[PDB]
DNA sequence: CGTACGTGCGTTTAAGCGGTGCTAGAGCTGTCTACGACCAATTGAGCGGCCTCGGCACCGGGATGCGTTTTTTTTTTCGCAGCGGTAC
DNA sequence: CGCTGCGAAAAAAAAAACGCATCCCGGTGCCGAGGCCGCTCAATTGGTCGTAGACAGCTCTAGCACCGCTTAAACGCACGTACGCGCTG
C-alpha cells in the first residue's frame, strides 16, 4: 500500500523530543517521511544486494548490519 | 526628582529634537535617562502615552503602527 | 476555568521523557509494512529476520533523532525555536547527505 | 578617485579565485608552520618538499570547504558575513567538535 | 615559536573568496588559524607516525597521503 | 541606530627566485638468522542443552516538589481633595 | 498654596491555594541471566623447513643554509557605508 503515511505524525514528534526539539513546523512531518524514505531505501538496497549475492530469499541481521557498516552507520547489537 | 505625567513628562527631549521624520520611540527612551528620572516601566508607560495620543491626535505618527515608528507633536 | 499548561512546557516535559528513555518510538507493524514495501523496490517475495527489521528501526530512529539534534542547531542558529525544512536541509547539505 | 561599495571589489575578487586554481597560502610561512607542528611529535625532522605541498593541498581545500559550509550557515541566520558561531555549526555538523 | 600568523589576514581572505564568502568578521582569521592549526597537527602526527613506523627521519609525501586517506581527506595526484 | 568592516592609497616586509655549497639520509645490494608457516597428534577450552531463583518491570497508593491560576499583599507611582503654614 | 497624605491604582510581586505530574515504596510474578552437564573441535606441543627481515654497508637524491635582486604582497590607517542588531506590533 502507501505505508510511509504510517509513520505518524506523534511518532516524528517523539523522535524530535529524543533529538531536544521544543517546537515543530507542519511541513517537517512531510520532509521527514521524507528523509527516512531515502535513509531506508540507500540502506535496504545494500543489504538485499548482500543477502542477493548469498543467493538467500531471506534477509538477515547481518546483510543489514554489513549495509550500515557500509553506509558509514555502523550498528552494535544486531551481531557483527 | 520629579517624573511629570505622560501629558507632560518629557516633551523638552522631544521638541529639543527638531527632525522632519520627528523623534521615535528610542531617542526618546535615550533622554528621560540622560536628564529628568523615571522608573523600570518607563517605556512600557511612554508606549501607552504615545498610543492615548495616536488615537486622540495629540501627537501625531509618520510611519509605522502603534508605539513602532516615529511621532512628532501636535504642531 | 479547567487546568492548563503553556505552549512549549508539555513539550519540555516530553523532551525529558524521551531523552531519559530508550525504548523504539515508531509503532513496529507500520515501521515493518514500510520496510517490505521499499523491498518490493529491489526483489519480490522477500523474507525477513525479525532482527534484521529492529536493526533497521534502530538505525533509522537513531538516524532522524541524530538529523533533528543537527537540524534543532540549524533552527537556534537562525534566532528560532521552531525546526523548518530550510533548517534540516542545511543539515543534510553540511553533513553531505545531498548536493 | 575610482572606489566601489563595500562588497563590489570582493564580488570580483570570489568570481577571480573560484575561477583559477593556484595556491593561495605563501608557501614558505607554511611550510615553517608544518615543521612547527612536526617538532611536537618528532625533534629533528626532514620533509620531502612533495610531501609538504601535498598538506598545502589538503589544507587549501579543507578551509575553501569549511567557508562554503560556514558560508551558508551564515545566510541560514539571514546574514552575509561570516562569524566564528558560523564556523563552529559548520564543523558541530561536520562532527569535528561536540 | 608562533609562525600561525605567518597565515596572514589577506591570505585567510584569499580562501574564503574561493569559497564564495563575501563580508568577513574580524574574529574570524583567529578562528580560521586556529581550525588550520587543529587540521595540519591532526594529519601531520598520523603522518609522521607513518614516518616513525618505516624508521625514516624524512617524511614522504606518500606519508601525508596515506594520513589524509586515514581522516577520509583522501587526496589526488602525489601517489595516490 | 550603531558600528564594524571594505576600499584604496601609502609605507614595511619578506616571499620568491636562481644559483651555489655541504651532507644527512633514502634506499639498494648481499649475507645469514631468527622467526613463522606447515604437519601431526594430543588435549581441554569453549559451546549448545538443561534447570533454578532473583533482579527487574510492574502496579497501585501516598508523598515531594513544580507550574498554573488567582487571591492577598507589598511596594511603587500617580492624581485629587484635604491639610498647616505664608502673606497680608 | 505646596505639600502631603492618602488613597488609590498599578503593577509587582508574592503567596498561596490547587492539581497535576514525577518519584519512591514494597510485594507480585516472570523470564532471562547465570551456572551446571557433557562433548566436540579449535588451541597447544614440538619439530621440520625455507625465507622474511635484520645488518652492514654503498650510493647519489634531495633536502637544509646562505645570498642578495626584484617584485608583489603584507601592513596599516583613515574614511565612510552597508550591514548586524535590537525593539515593537
Ligand atoms: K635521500
Ligand atoms: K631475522
Amino acid at each position: 500500500r502507501d505505508n510511509i503515511q504510517g509513520i505518524t505524525k506523534p511518532a516524528i514528534r517523539r523522535l524530535a523530543r529524543r533529538g531536544g526539539v521544543k517546537r515543530i513546523s507542519g511541513l517537517i512531518y512531510e520532509e521527514t517521511r521524507g528523509v527516512l524514505k531515502v535513509f531506508l531505501e540507500n540502506v535496504i538496497r545494500d543489504a538485499v544486494t548482500y543477502t542477493e549475492h548469498a543467493k538467500r530469499k531471506t534477509v538477515t541481521a547481518m546483510d543489514v548490519v554489513y549495509a550500515l557498516k557500509r553506509q558509514g552507520r555502523t550498528l552494535y547489537g544486531f551481531g557483527g | 526628582t520629579d517624573h511629570p505625567k505622560y501629558s507632560d513628562m518629557i516633551v523638552a527631549a522631544i521638541q529639543a529634537e527638531k527632525n522632519r521624520a520627528g523623534s521615535s520611540r528610542q531617542s526618546i527612551q535615550k533622554y528621560i535617562k540622560s536628564h529628568y528620572k523615571v522608573g523600570e516601566n518607563a517605556d512600557s508607560q511612554i508606549k501607552l502615552s504615545i498610543k492615548r495620543l495616536v488615537t486622540t491626535g495629540v501627537l501625531k505618527q509618520t510611519k509605522g503602527v502603534g508605539a513602532s515608528g516615529s511621532f512628532r507633536l501636535a504642531k | 476555568k479547567p487546568h492548563r499548561y503553556r505552549p512549549g512546557t508539555v513539550a519540555l516535559r516530553e523532551i525529558r521523557r524521551y531523552q531519559k528513555s530508550t525504548e523504539l518510538l515508531i509503532r513496529k507493524l507500520p515501521f515493518q509494512r514500510l520496510v517490505r514495501e521499499i523491498a518490493q523496490d529491489f526483489k519480490t517475495d522477500l523474507r525477513f529476520q525479525s532482527s534484521a527489521v529492529m536493526a533497521l528501526q534502530e538505525a533509522c530512529e537513531a538516524y532522524l533523532v541524530g538529523l533533528f539534534e543537527d537540524t534543532n542547531l540549524c533552527a537556534i542558529h537562525a534566532k528560532r525555536v521552531t525546526i523548518m525544512p530550510k533548517d534540516i536541509q542545511l543539515a543534510r547539505r553540511i553533513r553531505g547527505e545531498r548536493a
